[PDB]
């Protein structure tokens, strides 16, 4: 328990200006404004077509290995998916020398697409696949995940060895990479601020990282349209805002940096 | 165990 206090964007810019090692922890909220709804019970969305108990779990993968591919294929094919202003904002915060890493539960790759340089993919990334017999790695790109691609023609996709391909994403019931976790833990151990943006922090991966940050007594700021499981438990502050409103923080800190003008 | 779970 902690008495989390609400603050403004300008107050957040103020906090960041003093920091030397800022880390972000991100969830589906940051891709919300990239046309992937975060609320999975939304009936007017892709998630309505698909049973999460199947496509989202490792049991579901072995029973119906086509489904998570169909899901990835449909989101990729049916929606326009570009970096939003949150991403550009996080990208400038690294440029200005504040943001040192983004630890993410998202598998869409948008942080890197915006130019972030140390994105730790705790749940993996939809642009890689592995044969779940021989462990061969195949690199994919957006054009390969389209419904019209040859790679998508037969699902699940098949490996020359005879095994099938599985996306390189961590499903519910699977175990997060212990070398990636250690990377995320050493980032938090060295940070002087953790931004927890667009996540409920109810998945073990997030909850445990936030616990770790309290253990190492790091200052924790939520940026989210809502309070969350860690409000009044783990975060010191909360900015009530959409991820994309982070351009205001980036604009403040960018303006202030332009003190390169002699005088 | 850093199992992904709700
Ligand atoms: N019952 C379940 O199967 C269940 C439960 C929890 C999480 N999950 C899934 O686990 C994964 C990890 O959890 P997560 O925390 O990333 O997703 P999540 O759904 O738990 O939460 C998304 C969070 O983002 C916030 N948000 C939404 N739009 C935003 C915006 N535009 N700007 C800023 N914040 C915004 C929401 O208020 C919420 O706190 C996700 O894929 C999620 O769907 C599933
Ligand atoms: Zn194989």
């Amino acid at each position: 328990k902690k008495d989390t206090q609400s603050i403004t964007l300008e107050e957040l810019a103020k906090i960041i200006k003093k920091c030397k090692h800022v880390v972000a922890l991100t969830g589906s909220g940051t891709s919300a404004e990239s046309n992937i709804p975060s609320f999975r019970g939304s009936s007017n969305s892709i998630w309505s077509k698909y049973d999460p108990r199947i496509y989202g779990t490792i049991w579901g993968f072995w029973k119906y290995p086509e489904k998570i591919w169909e899901v990835i294929r449909d989101i990729s094919s049916d929606y326009e998916i570009e970096i939003n202003n949150g991403h550009v904002a996080l990208s400038t915060l690294e440029s200005l020398g504040y943001l040192k890493s983004v630890v993410t539960q998202n598998v869409d790759g948008l942080h890197e697409a915006s130019g972030n340089t140390k994105v730790i993919s705790l749940h993996g990334n939809v642009f890689e696949a592995v044969c779940c017999t021989c462990n061969k790695i195949v690199k994919l790109n957006k054009i390969m995940l389209q419904k019209t691609s040859h790679f998508m023609h037969q699902l699940p996709p098949e490996c020359p060895c005879g095994g099938i391909f599985k996306p390189n994403i961590i499903l519910f019931g699977e175990v997060v990479s212990s070398d990636l976790l250690k990377e995320a833990e050493e980032e938090i151990a060295k940070c002087d601020l953790l931004l927890v943006i667009g996540t409920s922090s109810t998945v073990s991966t997030a909850t445990n990282l936030c616990h770790f940050a309290c253990k190492k007594k790091k200052k924790i700021v939520e940026i989210n349209i809502s309070k969350t499981y860690i409000t009044n438990k783990m975060s010191d502050y909360h900015v009530c805002a959409k991820f994309s409103e982070l351009t205001k923080v980036a604009n403040i800190l960018k303006g202030s940096s332009e003190k390169n003008k002699k005088i | 165990t850093a199992r992904k779970s709700t």
